[PDB]
């Protein structure tokens, strides 16, 4: 009979890269969470999760820090995800009606 | 916030090459936010509410934890991974929002929980109820202190 | 303003 590796079928989205800082707007919240919610609410109907995380990556790559007079003005962030998924992950929201 | 539903036709043409994901609830979701400690995480409240709303709209039963020590996070994540509902759901979500360092996140006590320990709680050996089911983790935490200054596009 | 997590 088929056995499993110890760990599989996980996907992990990270707000930032190894060694770096993730950015948070003191009023509006974290760049990564804001992007994640915008993409997932808009696209979970027809896009799988790894593909939605790619759209999140695009949003995060484009954003820049607004913090004049500190080391964070115009700063950047890049998100990433790692995957041991073995299938498309569609959330199929609101199905069946 | 609103989540547009998939069409019956989308489901019919995609379900065969995707993870089974039709249980109601779709899964349990845990949103664990640490805001009070390492500086106060202003805006962390907005992140927390945003995800709770999002996962509820995506059809998840959402559990919430706030301002936990590293030991409490470990204990409560393990409790969550061991819930019986995982056998009858199709997927799982865990979101962790805090300060962190590469491979670890901070509890409110300034002690570290290693992410490898977190993932292990949900693996095939320790969480047999989620075997072969997709498990999503979203980690909002720094992975180092280096600020990215950005580079000019040539 | 933007700050580091």
């Amino acid at each position: 009979k088929m056995r499993l590796p110890t760990r599989s079928d996980m996907i992990c989205g990270y707000a930032c890269l190894k060694g770096t800082a993730a950015m948070r707007n003191t009023k509006r919240g974290s760049w990564y969470i804001e992007a994640l919610a915008q993409v997932f609410s808009e696209r979970a109907c027809d896009m799988h999760v790894a593909d939605m995380l790619v759209k999140v990556n695009a949003l995060i790559k484009d954003r820049e820090g607004y913090a004049p007079g500190t080391e964070f003005h115009r700063c950047k962030e890049m998100s990433e995800y790692c995957s041991t998924l073995c299938r498309h992950l569609y959330l199929f929201p609101g199905h069946p009606p | 916030m609103q989540v547009k539903p998939c069409t019956p036709e989308f489901y019919q043409t995609h379900f065969q090459l995707a993870y089974r994901l039709q249980s109601r609830p779709r899964g349990l979701a845990l949103v664990l936010s640490n805001v009070h400690f390492l500086e106060f995480r202003s805006g962390g409240d907005v992140d927390h509410s945003t995800l709770v709303t999002l996962f509820k709209l995506l059809g998840y039963d959402v559990h919430v934890l706030c301002d936990q020590t590293a030991q409490e996070m470990q204990e409560k994540l393990q409790n969550f991974a061991q819930l019986p509902a995982h056998r009858v759901t199709d997927s799982c979500i865990v979101a962790l929002l805090s300060h962190g360092v590469e491979g670890a996140i901070y509890g409110v006590d300034g002690k570290l929980l290693q992410l490898q320990e977190v993932f292990q709680l949900f693996d095939n050996a320790n969480c047999p109820s989620l075997q072969n089911k997709p498990k999503m983790f979203f980690i909002q935490a720094c992975r180092g202190d280096e600020t990215d200054r950005g580079v000019d596009q040539q | 303003a933007d700050v580091a997590d």
